[PDB]
RNA sequence: CGACUCUCGGCAACGGAUAUCUCGGCUCUCGCAUCGAUGAAGAACGUAGCGAAAUGCGAUACCUGGUGUGAAUUGCAGAA
RNA sequence: UACUAUCCAGCGAAACCACAGCCAAGGGAACGGGCUUGGCGGAAUCAGCGGGGAAAGAAGACCCUGUUGAGCUUGACUCUA
RNA sequence: GGAGGGCGCGGCGGCCGAUGCAAAACCCGGGGCGCGAGCCCGGGCGGAGCGGCCGUCGGUGCAGAUCUUGGUGGUAGUAGC
RNA sequence: GUUCGUCUGACUUGGGUAUAGGGGCGAAAGACUAAUCGAACCAUCUAGUAGCUGGUUCCCUCCGAAGUUUCCCUCAGGAU
RNA sequence: UACAGGCGAGAGACCGAUAGCGAACAAGUACCGCGAGGGAAAGAUGAAAAGGACUUUGAAAAGAGAGUCAAAGAGUGCUUGAAAUUGCCGGGAGGGAAGCGGAUGGGGGCCGGCGAUGCGCCCCGGCCGUAUGCGGAACGGCUCUUGCUGGUCCGCCGCUCG
């Protein structure tokens, strides 16, 4: 018909669960938040149901460091939504607690956190204790950073004049 | 007779032949099998030794591309082609004393009726090959050819028999 | 497939060997199932047979018959007992080919080198069993 | 004539095998003996013990 | 429209280099020296 | 042909190497024939260790 | 208006596909060492009651001694 | 005038075949058996025939091109008996 | 040209079914389903093993290729002998 | 087939014998060297290469181009 | 440490007679070429030959009967016997008429399909019995030592009804 028409059926997709989604227990943890996010009130739990979908090969992992730093008593130990992964490179004995929650944990976070102080819970309790999700920051996690932004292949990227 | 086609009849009352790997024209001998088919045994006979003798044509209704041509054409009019090849009538003669023997083995009478149904069939293809110019071969074949022959012993009176108010004059 | 370092094991193998059978392996398929009353005498189910001996179908459709082991065949290995029959078209009577295991002795003769195939085997029967 | 592919060899029939992760998996099968809805999903005919 | 000399990618990795440019190293040679004689490791490692 | 931020491949193959070969294939056998030589060998030793 | 031209079915002939078979191939793996002027590798031509072939053998010729097994060989004949 | 052709009895291929076969003009890969528009519109056919089927035989031998050869020549490049 | 979701075949691990009281195969101007890929069922022929479903894997689906190999036409009962 | 060149010599022709592949032989045509000659035939390297011609195999869905820029012994093709 | 030959073995998500080796079979055979060399086609009756005596026609080959077979719709063209082609016959159509062979519409020709025959009510015939007591049990909420409330069912007797 139109060309203009034809704009809208050519629109966005990015939408998907994620093309296979193998673990069973990721997929089943996705429907609890569908289910309660359309239950509920809240926009956070909906922002958490994107970051479960689409890619596992995006879900950053997130040092002890930085996680401290940011919490630094202008966050009154709150609970920390972490998507990846809590990993253990760094020795300070961090903040003195902390309620971490997390998709997955390292089986060293598992002891290291919880002898730290606060408790590693798990992404099943967030949901069933904040569906409301308030009082809480989704902490951080990067891997836009030095390495492997477009730093790729052999010899990366580039200052940038021609490549 | 063999893994047997389109009889239908009753086999009592039916004789059956066949003769197997004789080597004929395929295309010569089926066109006698049209051209007389239905006609007792004695005239069929007959009109056979006419067509070695050339007395009588077989009108050849099919077959063109500057096929043999009429000298008579006789039964059903006209018709443009015509030939009378001797040999096939020969064959198909001795197919038909066969076959009024087979009647008696099945204990018909001699004197029983007419071809109901003939088949021609390309039993194989015999190899030969013979020589041509510029040195290159080109076979010359010849085709074996099984021919079946079937008296059926119902077709006449069967037609004759519920004539009547009218119709009815003929044998 | 099943188990063991050994000579003998493939499908095609067992065929190859038995179909065209050398003499130790044509007696030792000229092993045919026993009677039952000779079965206790000899203490085995099973013993190679003779032409002197004799033998009744059990099995096939042509149980009932009886006669002697009148040949046997190396081969397309069979063995060819007497009347046990079919009839060719003219009245001639030929012989029927059996295999030894769907018939079943009737009677032995001894003989000096058969009879010491009962005496082996039948120590053989006697050791596992006590 | 030969065909250009049709096998030669070359095809790996050895894929390696991560401990980490096949540990996982050995682990998870114990686990479904002691829920009955996989041993009868799995087509085990039982009458079994209490 | 393929015939696998084209678009597959000619045969072999030069003409990209060759005439044709964009990635990899360019301008080459630097210091040469120290053969198979005076070789391996110099080691860096942290002590963090 | 690299479209790629990639170093354009050096290969190592460098010869017809399905000339040479090499296969693993005698890698699943070949652990079992020390083994078994090894237990010979104290066999043939009898008392006193000489494991080497 | 037979016929012809065309088409299909039913039954066939043609043909040897398909299915189902396979004492074979194929490929991998394992064990083994062991040719010859002391006449080899390879060939030729003969020899079976009836054989063209394959297989076997060499004027001691489809085989011999010795040994094992323990009654067949078979298409028919035959020795007893 | 012979021997064919033709016609017969017997015997009996091959080349070749997308599917086939009536014209005219039109447009159209810019020269139609088929489309479009008009004219037409013999079954079933044989002997002839050389207009047509851009008939068939032959990946045009010419001609151009290929980073394709080879024969030859030499004051080519580079080596050598 | 990409991606997406399926179908069919052969074999393998699983699972369930079918059979000489008639398997598979093959035939069928016989019925019905699915948009299709295909599937289903009946009748006829036949006589010994086979199919569905869940995983796995390919020497995995044909109309061609001046195709390869086998069969068979029209040519043609014609040129001809 | 007819017509015709030569037919006692640089004649005709057989057998035996010599010369073999960048080689032979040539009263020289690049002719010929077993239906094969501007480098015979055979097997191998070789499953050699070819930007070019041919063909490229089950379905449905949704989206959907370009013959343009730049460099090139490049303008029948690549990179970009 | 090697192993595409030789000998003697074990196996494979190998191949299934145009495939697999050139060769499943007499295969490096037959055959081709002067030679160097090139090199096929070709497996399956059936359980057993029980491989069609005999009679008859025919010069014979064959046929027709018969015999045999579980089956000759298995007769050494042999298990199954596809496509193409060919034959017979039937149907449609018509011998005043123009062909892409199909789609679309109608008629013929051919054939499969079409609630077991429904409901309410009452009368007879037929069978069973609840509640409650009895007697034996799988259950529940739960508690979870332990406790209290709620079971239904069958056996089948009693007592009243349906």
């Amino acid at each position: 018909m139109g060309i203009d028409l034809v704009a809208g059926g050519r629109n966005k997709r990015t939408k998907r669960v994620a093309p296979k989604s193998d673990d069973v227990y990721l997929k089943l943890l996705v429907k609890l938040y569908r289910f309660l996010v359309r239950r509920t009130k809240s926009k956070f739990n909906a922002v958490i149901l994107k970051r479960l979908f689409m890619s596992k090969t995006n879900r950053p992992p997130l040092s002890m460091r930085r996680l401290s730093n940011f919490m630094k008593g202008k966050e009154e130990k709150n609970i920390a939504v972490v998507v990846g992964t809590i990993t253990d490179d760094m020795r300070i004995q961090e903040v003195p607690a902390m309620k971490v929650t997390a998709l997955r944990f390292t089986e060293t976070a598992r002891a290291r956190i919880i002898n730290a102080g606060g408790e590693c819970l798990t992404f099943d309790q967030l949901a069933l204790r904040a569906p409301t999700g308030e009082n809480t920051i989704l902490l951080r996690g990067p891997k836009n950073a030095r390495e492997a932004v477009r730093h790729f292949g052999k010899a990366p990227g580039v200052p940038h004049s021609h490549t | 007779m063999v893994k047997y086609s389109r009889e239908a009849n009753n086999p009592t009352k039916s004789s059956k032949a066949m003769g197997r790997d004789l080597r004929v024209h395929f295309k010569n001998t089926r066109e006698t099998a049209f051209a007389i088919r239905k006609l007792p045994l004695g005239k069929a006979k007959r009109y056979l030794e006419d067509v070695i003798a050339h007395k009588q044509a077989i009108p050849f209704r099919r077959y063109c591309g500057g096929v043999g041509r009429t000298a008579q054409a006789k039964s059903r009019h006209s018709n443009g082609q015509g030939r009378w090849p001797a040999k096939s009538a020969r064959f198909i003669l001795d197919l038909l004393k066969n076959a009024e023997s087979n009647a008696e083995v099945k204990g018909l009478d001699v004197d029983t009726l007419y071809v109901s149904h003939i088949q021609v069939n390309q039993a194989q293809k015999q190899r030969r090959r013979t020589y041509r110019a510029h040195g290159r071969i080109n076979p010359y074949m010849s085709s074996p050819c099984h021919i079946e022959l079937i008296l059926s012993e119902k077709e006449e009176p069967v037609k004759k028999e519920p004539e009547s108010q009218i119709a009815a004059r003929k044998a | 497939m099943k188990r063991n370092p050994r000579v003998t094991s493939s499908r095609r193998k067992c065929r190859k060997a038995h179909f065209t059978a050398p003499s130790s392996v044509r007696r030792v398929l000229m092993s045919a199932a026993l009677s039952t009353e000779l079965r206790h005498k000899y203490n085995v189910r099973s013993i190679p047979i003779r032409k002197d001996d004799e033998v009744q179908v059990v099995r096939g459709s042509y149980k009932g018959r009886e006669g002697k082991v009148v040949q046997v065949y190396r081969r397309r290995w069979v063995i060819h007992v007497e009347r046990i029959t079919r009839e060719k078209v003219n009245g001639s009577t030929v012989n029927v080919g059996i295999h030894p295991s769907k018939v079943v002795v009737t009677k032995l003769k001894l003989d000096k080198d058969r009879k010491a195939i009962l005496d082996r085997k039948a120590s053989g029967r006697a050791a596992d069993k006590a | 004539g030969r065909m250009f592919a049709p096998t030669k060899t070359w095809r790996k029939w050895h894929r390696r095998v991560n401990v980490h992760l096949r540990r996982v998996a050995v682990a998870s099968a114990l686990a479904a003996t002691s829920v009955p809805s996989l041993v009868l999903a799995r087509g085990h005919r039982i009458e079994t013990v209490p | 429209m393929t015939t696998r000399f084209k678009k597959n990618r000619k045969k072999r990795g030069h003409v990209s280099a060759g005439h044709g440019r964009i990635g990899k190293h360019r301008k080459h040679p630097g210091g040469r020296g120290n053969a198979g004689g005076m070789h391996h490791h110099r080691i860096l490692f942290d002590k963090y | 042909m690299v479209k790629h931020n990639n170093v354009i491949p050096n290969g190592h193959f460098k010869k017809h190497w399905q000339n040479y070969v090499k296969t693993w294939f005698n890698q699943p056998a070949r652990k079992q024939r020390r083994r078994i030589a090894r237990q010979k060998k104290a066999v043939k030793i009898f008392p006193r260790p000489t494991s080497g």
